[PDB]
RNA sequence: GCGGGGUGGAGCAGCCUGGUAGCUCGUCGGGCUCAUAACCCGAAGAUCGUCGGUUCAAAUCCGGCCCCCGCUACCA
């Protein structure tokens, strides 16, 4: 019998180790809004208000989000700044430490959060924040 | 609680530890420091939780928390059972404990490496143990698979479909894996779902337990107020603990009286049950425990009453000196790089003999075709006639196991 | 593990030249019963000094393969 | 981030108390002995980690990195 393993082989190998879509940025008066936050966000497994409560406390200003997933930032901040404070949100909160995926799930008991690897399996433990 | 005993065995550095890592999460720490820069030194233990994905496809259903959302999608997946495994070493040299280990086990695991030359020393001398002590219920796992040709793990269960032939392992099935990246471990989780099957436990029988930890939870500087008990990790095989319960320790602590030697029986009441983090108010088969005690933590620091047994206290169970084996030896010395054929067993030779959890030396009276009789260095408690054992040789510094048999009373 | 070990010939009195083993770790290893060991299989006189054996006559190889035969890496010992 | 340490081939002194580099593994020469050892005397060998600073003078005192070692003792 090789066929149900021969699938088991398949099916490992196919869960080893996606460009990130360009987050659209803008102005309007004192604003700063993102587009696609919602999308975004969408595709790196990871809860709006997560990615909004750290990027809004980084920027040190307020907002929330569009009923059609957009981010809309009482402040207006540069297009670039955005993009700074945002990567380091995935290098923390994203990214797997043993090989660096970014294909991630975002785990929470009691006070412990754990970067989830789907590719490697690995747990990165985060800051609860 | 943990429902079974499920045994990690396979050769050095294949990573069994690691593939526990990707099934629990846990690590075996690797500690005494010593285990962190060297490897799995104690037997490694970890719990988990197997619920399965009804309202999707397998093997992928097979889930490790209450969360069917994963694959296909919500209803929260069923629980199953809860089981444990028992990380054993891989090294050479760890046999003796390994060998240990296997006594608490309801079935096991092979970690071959996919890598580095099949049959490699102890990934043999592990399985041929295995067919030896009892453990029919076995899975092969095909490991760093993550780091090889498509041709090369292929080729690889080729000569283990072959070894897995005249052997005991019909279709001991062979699930390869990359414990590194967790990758495939949902189908092994099937296989261990499938063909580890929880084995049935009449409680009724005997209260009757292996050890092969303890420890001084207390830490340094505790004051003498709050010195918490003495405590006495193993596994649990036949009936089953209560909190409260009076119980005994075998053959417990030996004597000195200017030369002389005097093992006798230890007495305290169940302080405290406890399975993985959590606490409980019994404990029944399969699992290891840890038990509270109300004895003078002294006496269980290190691991003291390693190879001990736990029973009910007054119960029938003998203190042996001197035991008859009845007995059987392989041809080969499966576990040396080299393969040298067996020598008969002379009279007056030094052998270990692993009986339980328990590894003990002794010296060999008797020299008949299957059985012969041996005197005992430490006291072995033989709780019932089924007593399985495993027999060990110096054969070139470091032990080697050769041969097995029954304990006979 | 990680226990390296130097053989090699030390001065002494009538013969020709003792022999030296050192660097065990003397916290984990007992020379005096090494020694003792030692002594049995070169059938000659010995003493440990201070952490290390000292043997009378050139015993290099045998020392060096009685250690492995005690379990000492193979790979841990130089003759010199 | 603390603090200990780089000295002839190996392993250790000497440094806060600046000018004298000492000790053990074999070599070479001369003694002792009838002779071998042992013991004795006389000999070979060190840019003292490096880039500089203070001084009459720096192994030694003050800073700059380069490798070396440890840190308040580990979890039912
Ligand atoms: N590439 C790769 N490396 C792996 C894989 N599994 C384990 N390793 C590596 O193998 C090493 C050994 O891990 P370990 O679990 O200690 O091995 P072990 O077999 O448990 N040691 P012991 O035999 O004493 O229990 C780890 O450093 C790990 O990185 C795998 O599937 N792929
Ligand atoms: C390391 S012993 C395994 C189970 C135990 N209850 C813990 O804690
Ligand atoms: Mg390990």
């Amino acid at each position: 019998s090789e066929k149900e393993y021969v699938e088991m082989l398949d099916r490992l190998y196919s869960k080893l180790p996606q460009s990130l879509p360009n987050m659209i940025i803008l102005n309007i008066g004192n604003t700063t809004i993102i587009r696609n936050f919602a999308e975004y966000c969408d595709r790196i497994r990871r809860e709006d208000k997560i990615c909004m409560k750290y990027l809004l406390k980084e920027l040190a200003a307020p907002g929330n989000v569009d009923d059609k997933g957009e981010l809309v930032i009482q402040g207006k901040f540069s297009s670039q700044v955005i993009n700074t404070l945002m990567e380091r949100f995935l290098k923390a909160y994203v990214e797997c430490s043993t090989c660096k995926s970014l294909d991630t799930i975002l785990k929470k008991e009691k006070k412990s959060w754990y970067i989830v690897c789907l590719a490697c399996g690995a747990q990165t433990p985060v800051k609860p924040l | 609680q943990p429902e079974v005993n499920i045994g990690v065995v396979g050769h050095v550095d294949h990573g069994k530890t690691t593939l526990v890592q990707a099934i629990t999460g846990i690590w075996t720490s690797k500690h005494s420091e010593e285990l962190k820069r060297g490897m799995t030194i104690k037997l490694g233990y970890a719990e988990t939780n197997i619920g399965v994905c009804e309202s999707c496809k397998k093997p992928e259903a097979y889930v490790t928390e209450p969360s069917c959302k994963s694959c296909g999608s919500d209803d929260e997946p069923k629980f199953l059972r809860r089981i444990s495994f028992i990380d054993a070493p891989g090294h050479e040299v760890l046999m003796a404990t390994m060998l240990s280990g296997a006594a608490l086990m309801d079935g096991a695991i092979l970690v071959v490496a996919a890598n580095e030359p099949f049959p490699q020393p102890q990934t043999r001398e592990h399985f041929v143990a295995l067919g030896i002590i009892g453990v029919k219920n076995l899975i092969i796992v095909q490991n760093k698979v993550d780091v090889v040709s498509k041709e090369e793990a292929l080729s690889q269960y080729r000569q283990i479909k072959q070894f897995t032939k005249g052997t005991w392992a019909e279709n001991v099935p062979i699930i390869p894996v990359s414990a590194l990246h967790k990758i495939n471990i949902d189908s092994l989780i099937e296989g261990i779902e499938e063909y580890i099957k929880t084995p049935y436990r009449d409680l009724s029988q005997k209260p009757v337990m292996l050890v092969i930890r303890s420890f001084d939870v207390n830490k340094p500087g505790t004051q003498f107020n709050e010195l918490k008990g003495g405590v006495i990790g193993g596994s649990i095989i036949q009936g089953l603990f209560k909190v409260d319960q009076e119980i005994k320790v075998l053959p417990g602590l030996r004597v000195e009286k200017q030369g002389k030697v005097s093992y006798e029986p230890i007495f305290t009441k169940i302080s405290s049950i406890r399975f993985g983090d959590e606490e409980f108010k019994e404990a029944k088969p399969g699992g290891l425990v840890a038990i509270g005690t109300y004895l003078d933590p002294s006496l269980t620091k290190a691991d003291n009453l390693l190879g001990s047994i736990i029973t009910l206290a007054d119960a029938e169970v003998p203190v042996l000196w001197n035991i008859r084996i009845k007995y059987n030896l392989l041809e080969r010395v499966v576990g040396a790089k080299e393969m040298l054929k067996v020598d008969p067993i002379r009279a007056k030779e030094t052998l270990m003999l692993s009986v339980g959890s328990s590894t003990t030396l002794g010296i060999v009276t008797s020299v008949k075709k299957d059985e012969i009789e041996v005197e005992l260095r430490r006291p072995v408690a033989v709780w019932s006639n089924n007593i399985r054992t495993v027999i060990s040789r110096q054969i070139a510094g470091r032990w080697r196991m050769i041969g097995w048999g029954l304990v006979e009373i | 593990e990680e226990q390296k070990i130097k053989i090699y010939v030390t001065k002494r009195r009538f013969g020709k030249l003792m022999t030296i083993i050192e660097g065990f770790d003397t916290s984990v290893i007992d020379l005096k019963e090494l020694a003792k060991k030692l002594k049995d299989i070169c059938a000659c006189g010995g003493t440990v000094k201070d952490n290390t054996i000292e043997l009378q006559g050139d015993h290099r190889k045998k020392v060096a393969e009685e250690l492995v035969k005690m379990g000492f890496s193979r790979d841990s010992i130089e003759i010199r």
